[PDB]
């Protein structure tokens, strides 16, 4: 309608397009990245386009010869993305270390993707609650500095490093006072429209994401509603980046409140603290982030963040979203179902493939929210 | 059929009693005021031992196996998880060993006993979710050593020092949950014992390289899984040796599993149980599986020896490293666990398939059957860049479908009829080779 959001859709759209004219105005490089704990701010500071690798949502019969199929859709879909040749302008591929799965997209993308100059995989600790990670993270975040200063030849100072942290430091600020606005009672920015500006963060120049940021906040105080709230979901999930999907959700008389997922709160949810030592303040921002469930032990700290985030948000429904075999939010899901329920949250589980017939996924949101309708 | 001679492992009951007794002793635990904990085969298991000799582990992973024997408990078992409400493509191990706690039944008789805490080795993700449920269940504490600090080969002092930092967290930890006081005489002795197991099973494995081969890879299921059960005992790290000069013994007489060998296997991971009568239908062509790099270094831990070859790795006081006080053992120990072959492929698949061709060449294979397991996250991430690796290499290898803990993902006849074809293709393969150089 108003159209304030056009940018991030082009910007979604045309992702591939960008990344190619980002290398013809600044001749930088281009780094495929691999789950939302890479540690940007050293690629930003490198003079690198860091741009993280989703899937397509089509049909693919590329990955079948690599990744074996009791494996999850999103790691498939993503390889596939890379062997298609679709990202054959980005000469560097980085993954954080994480869910296991993931590591087989990065493992056969760096053998197989021929384009591929540098690899690089930095070993975060899982185990974030230990008084031991931070340091071994300090250690890691340095050692990739060093990787990086030797692969370009260029010092990457702490000045270098510190207007990185700023820059993506500003995006994190700028994306959680955008979700503020999802708190009113008729939200002037929709589920489908945050998710564009959160997806885009991870693949577009964050000076340039920022500068489009201020200007959307600029305009949302006298941005005029016309479509009716409806029932407040909260989508729950692993990456959760099917746009069209979302769109779906809040055709039935919906609005997506808020979200728990990586292409969304999970990416950019804290900046990072105040901190004399660059390198600390950003392998500390990484830990101190609302972990993944597979860094999410021994405490189940994420039922805590996502019931807050449930309850500061005023949710009356929580919607799973779940990749076929996906182990870490598969062994998180019955409990963290429970802990939502028991706080007063009916919820509702929904299971994808790499592409889905979306009518039986409606049919069942419109189930759903006839329960909320009563009681 | 003639060709070598054969004859029965005479250590076999012992391996067997030695099991048992293990299970038995978890479940009496308490009649003389011991202490049970329950964790991963791979828990770093002198850890505890540090608080005693009659401190008594389950391993999650062998006791669900062993239940996976049972088809029909194992049925239940997953069934009772899954009413529960986890999926069910979530590892079968994890689901059996759920499903077994809420239906408070242990496999070798009576309650499901509970542990007094939990210890723990995360490198696989479902590493932390299976015993974030059982100490929630039980109420009891819980400890897990992140061990993700990537390949050995590339390992800092800073990877090294998060490990062993974790480790010292961990005796704490065990003091802390059970009452007592750790001694740090017990705990170097179990160190030097899991290092006496763990390197001794490798080089028993290493014996298998010679045609015949003295073992057969159905028999050493029984003999590997000792280590999977408690190898910092000294009860595992004797029987080890014992089990040593048996088969140098079988080696030196000429002593085959399988009398008439005419082609040797290696397979890949933990396979269903029902696939082992195809081992032995397999030797009705003369094929043995001489191992895998599961059966050999899921707890055995190599080195590379000086003619180049893979062998047990040296004890460090064997090198002159002395293990004298609680800080040394620490670190000495994280090192030597991080050294395990089968954590590699976690971080890098070709460290596998490197792996995988060196026991090709080094156990003179023939051929190659690769477990697609769907039971099983953590040992299959990779396999398919493993397929292609030894595809390339120019040794035959079939892959099968299978779930080594849920047969409903396992289709017996399928299966069969693949490796019967496989037999016929390895024939074929000699026909044309000796029509090739005559
Ligand atoms: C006890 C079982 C369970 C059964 O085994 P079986 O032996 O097959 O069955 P039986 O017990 O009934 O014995 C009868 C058989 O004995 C044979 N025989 C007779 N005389 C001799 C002789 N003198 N010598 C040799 N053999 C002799 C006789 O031929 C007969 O068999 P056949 O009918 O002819 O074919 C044993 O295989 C075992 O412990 N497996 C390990 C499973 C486990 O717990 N694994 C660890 C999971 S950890 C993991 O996965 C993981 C960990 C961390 C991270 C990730 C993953
Ligand atoms: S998936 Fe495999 S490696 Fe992971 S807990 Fe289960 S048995 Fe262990």
């Amino acid at each position: 309608s108003d159209g304030l959001f056009d940018q991030f859709k082009t910007w979604y759209e045309k992702r591939h397009d960008y990344a190619r004219d980002w290398k013809v105005r600044t001749g930088g490089q281009v780094v495929a990245t691999m789950c939302t704990y890479t540690p940007e701010e050293l690629l930003i500071a490198a003079g690198m386009l860091p741009v993280r690798v989703l899937g397509a949502h089509e049909p693919q019969n590329v990955t079948e010869p690599h990744i074996f199929g009791m494996f999850c859709p999103f790691c498939r879909d993503s390889l596939a993305q890379g062997l298609l040749g679709r990202f054959d302008y980005a000469e560097g591929v980085t993954l954080t270390q994480s869910c296991i799965q993931y590591r087989q997209t990065f493992g056969s993308w760096r053998l197989h993707v021929p384009t591929v100059k540098w690899d690089y995989y930095v070993p975060m600790p899982n185990e974030v609650q230990s008084p031991h990670a931070r340091k071994a993270h300090y250690e890691e975040v340095q050692a990739f500095r060093v990787f990086l200063q030797t692969l370009t030849g260029k010092e990457i100072t702490d000045a270098m490093l510190s207007d990185a942290l700023a820059v993506c430091d500003e995006n994190r600020r700028l994306l959680r006072e955008l979700y503020e606005y999802r708190k009113a009672a008729d939200p002037k920015v929709t589920g489908v429209e945050a998710l564009y500006a959160s997806l885009t963060a991870q693949f577009i120049d964050k000076r340039e994401h920022n500068e489009m940021l201020k200007k959307t906040l600029a305009a949302l105080p006298n941005r005029k509603v016309e479509r009716k709230t409806g029932a407040r979901f909260m989508t729950i999930g692993s990456e959760n980046d099917d746009i069209a999907f979302m769109g779906m959700v809040e055709s039935v008389g919906a609005t997506i409140v808020i979200d728990d997922q990586c292409s969304g709160s999970r990416y950019f949810w804290n900046a990072s603290k105040p901190e004399g030592d660059v390198i600390k303040a950003i392998a500390e921002r990484y830990c101190d982030r609302p972990a993944c469930p597979t860094k999410d032990y021994p405490a189940h700290t994420r039922f805590d963040h996502v019931l807050g985030m449930a309850k500061e948000y005023n949710v009356e429904g929580a919607i799973f979203l779940q990749q076929k075999f996906c182990d870490p939010h598969e062994g998180d899901y019955p409990d963290l179902k429970r802990h939502l329920e028991e706080n007063g949250i009916p919820t509702l589980f929904l299971e994808f493939d790499i592409t889905n017939p979306i009518g039986p996924f409606r049919i069942r949101i419109e189930a759903f929210l006839e329960t909320l309708s009563e009681e | 059929a003639n060709k070598y001679p054969t004859e029965q492992l005479k250590l076999w009951g012992k391996a067997k009693e030695l099991r048992e007794q293990y299970y038995m002793n978890y479940a009496r635990a308490k009649e003389k005021g011991g202490i049970r904990w329950s964790g991963s085969a791979w828990a770093l298991d002198a850890i505890p031992a540090g608080l005693g000799e009659d401190v008594y582990s389950l391993t999650g992973e062998p006791y669900a196996a062993a239940v996976a024997h049972d088809r029909k408990f194992a049925k239940e078992c997953m069934d009772a998880a899954e009413a529960y409400g986890f999926a069910r493509d979530l590892c079968s191990y994890m689901r059996i060993y759920w499903g077994g706690m809420h239906l408070n039944k242990y496999a070798f008789g009576g309650e499901f006993p509970k542990p007094d805490f939990v210890f723990q080795t995360q490198i696989c993700c479902s590493h932390s979710k299976w015993y974030q449920h059982v100490a929630k269940e039980e109420k009891i504490p819980e400890f897990y050593l992140d061990v993700g600090v990537g390949p050995y080969r590339d390992m800092t002092d800073a990877r090294l020092d998060y490990v062993a930092n974790q480790l010292h967290d961990g005796i704490a930890f065990v003091e802390k949950a059970s009452g007592r006081k750790f001694d740090d005489e017990l705990f170097i002795k179990a160190v030097k014992n899991e290092m006496r197991s763990t390197s001794r099973w490798a080089d028993i494995c290493a014996l298998n390289k010679v045609k015949p081969a003295p073992l057969d890879e159905k028999t050493m299921y029984s003999l590997y899984v000792l280590c999977t059960l408690s190898k910092s005992s000294q009860w595992c790290a004797d029987f080890m040796d014992e089990l040593y000069e048996e088969v140098k013994d079988r080696v030196a007489r000429g002593i085959a599993a399988v009398p008439n060998e005419a082609i040797r296997l290696m397979t890949d991971t933990q396979p269903p149980w029902s696939f082992l009568k195809i081992f032995r239908y397999l030797e009705t062509y003369g094929a043995v599986s001489i191992g895998s790099l599961y059966t050999f270094a899921l707890e055995g831990i190599w080195e590379d020896k000086p003619d180049g070859s893979w062998g047990g790795r040296t004890l460090p006081w064997d090198k002159g490293i002395e293990i004298n006080d609680r800080d040394t053992a620490v670190r000495l120990y994280a090192d030597w666990n991080l050294s395990k072959p089968q954590w590699q492929h976690f971080y890098d698949p070709t460290i596998k398939s490197d792996m995988m061709l060196r026991i090709i060449k080094e156990w003179q294979v023939d051929g190659v059957m690769l477990h697609l397991n769907r039971g099983c996250e953590g040992l299959s991430v990779g396999i398919m860049e493993n397929r292609l690796a030894i595809a390339k290499s120019g040794t035959p290898v079939m892959t099968f479908e299978g779930n080594m803990g849920d047969e409903r993902e396992f289709d017996e006849v399928r299966t069969q009829a693949r490796v019967d074809a496989f037999m016929e293709q390895l024939g074929v393969r000699r026909q044309a080779a000796s029509a090739w150089s005559h």
